[PDB]
């Protein structure tokens, strides 16, 4: 099955976080579904799950701040977390959950237990809890010898993480490297994405980078030229 | 939460569960690499999902006094990741906690020299009244690196923000250093340089207002 999350990317303290998860290639009806999160310098926290009967159960450590739902009409799983605080900043993963039974003796004597395993998961979605507003990234071309030249885009001063970067969509798949971002003292983020190209194919060929800052949200393209 | 374990490349790594079961158990093992979806590796103590390499193995609950352990034979640089042991047993209750992560570091991969690309301020940024020099360092191993900046013959001590190195999708490190100048400063010096020293060797690149 395939899962992709979507989000606010920026949530004010004391407001309600909200994330969604679309599912493909499996019917939502016949399974259990769950949410897990990871916060900076912490571990994976199990939020809670929904059953095929649409019943929900949750970690007490969330303190009933969490609520999890299904929308079969859109095949979408969903989650709200009310009253957020900086500690609720996290990447939020949606996953499938299977139930299995460990039985050590007699059923009737209740000598068995259940357990869940998450077998299919999403990539996560970055959600940040901050007062400040999304800031779009101004993006600058870094212009283009080994037989290759280097080509890049500077994606300056955005908030919060993350930022998507693409080149031409598919055709330039490699060799392109988008670097981890730098966190400025300002608290802004900047990253860079370069690709190595043939000099011969400079001046005949064209490259631009698709920069997405969904939290801004902002969108842009740069045509890189010497 | 993180418990480091370091292992020599190609040997057998053995990660113990953080919890010892009170009662007959069902343990799951999860692998999590930074920036990707976690993966179920073992379920029900010893069961491996299709597509998980038989290199991974768990301990069956035979009722012997044996702690849950993940065994990774022939550990590869690709097995560097976090490993959680989700422990279910009969006297502990519904276990909401995934537990802490054992962070696995695989050691003894070959030394790799850094590639270094140095970009001057865009003509755009200059007309946006800003200037930032960009130094990209990749393909190195190990991950400790010194980046230094120079304006002409003297070492710039500030305006410099450099990321902490981290492994990329070719298992080698990458880092970026940014030196932000004002246009009049850029046009002030004949030349700036970004100098990287890795494992004792220093190489350098240079740009100039043109």
């Amino acid at each position: 099955v395939q899962l992709q999350e979507s989000g606010p990317g920026l949530v004010r303290p004391s407001e309600t976080l909200s994330v969604t998860c679309i599912v493909s290639g499996g019917s939502i009806s016949n399974y259990y579904w769950t949410w897990i999160r990871q916060s900076p310098g912490k571990g994976l926290e199990w939020i809670g799950y929904i059953s095929d009967r649409e019943t929900t159960t949750y970690n007490p450590s969330l303190n009933s701040r969490a609520v999890i739902s299904r929308d079969t009409s859109k095949n979408q799983l969903s989650l709200q977390l009310r009253s957020v605080t900086t500690a609720d900043t996290a990447i939020y993963f949606c996953a499938t959950a299977r139930r299995g039974q460990r039985i050590y003796g007699v059923v009737s004597f209740g000598e068995f237990f259940y357990y869940y395993y998450m077998d299919v998961w999403g990539k996560g979605t970055a959600v940040t809890v901050s007062s400040a507003s999304t800031k779009g990234p101004s993006v600058f071309p870094l212009a283009p010898s080994g037989g290759t030249a280097a080509l890049g885009c500077l994606v300056k001063d955005y908030f919060p993480e993350p930022v998507t970067v693409s080149w031409n969509s598919g055709a330039l798949t490699s060799g392109v490297h988008t670097f981890p971002a730098v966190l400025q003292s300002s608290g802004l983020y900047s990253l860079s994405s370069v690709v190595t190209v043939p000099s011969s194919s400079l001046g005949t060929q064209t490259y631009i980078c698709n920069v997405n800052h969904k939290p801004s949200n902002t969108k842009v393209d740069k045509k890189v030229e010497p | 939460y993180v418990s480091p374990l370091s292992v020599a490349l190609g040997e057998t790594a053995r990660i113990s569960c953080g919890r010892q079961a009170l009662g007959s158990r069902a343990v799951q093992w999860y692998q999590h690499k930074p920036g990707q979806a976690p993966i179920l590796l073992i379920y029900n103590n010893q069961d491996r999902p299709s597509g998980i390499p038989e290199r991974f193995s768990g301990t069956p609950d035979i009722n012997f006094g044996t702690t849950a352990t993940l065994t990774i034979s022939g550990v590869e640089v690709g097995d560097e990741a976090d490993y959680y042991c989700h422990m279910w047993d009969s006297r502990s209750g519904f276990s909401w906690s995934f537990g802490g992560a054992t962070r696995l570091t695989v050691l003894s991969q070959p030394k790799a020299a850094p590639s270094v690309t140095l970009f001057p301020p865009s003509s755009e940024e200059l007309q946006a009244n800003k200037a930032t020099l960009v130094c990209l360092i990749s393909d190195f191993y190990p991950g400790a690196v010194t980046v230094a900046w120079k304006a002409d013959s003297s070492p710039v001590k500030a305006g410099v923000e450099t990321t902490t190195p981290s492994k990329q999708s070719n298992n080698k490190y990458a880092a970026s250093s940014y030196l932000s100048l004002t246009p009049e400063q850029w046009k002030s010096h004949k030349s700036y340089s970004c100098q990287v020293t890795h494992e004792g060797s220093t190489v350098e690149k240079t740009v100039a207002p043109t």
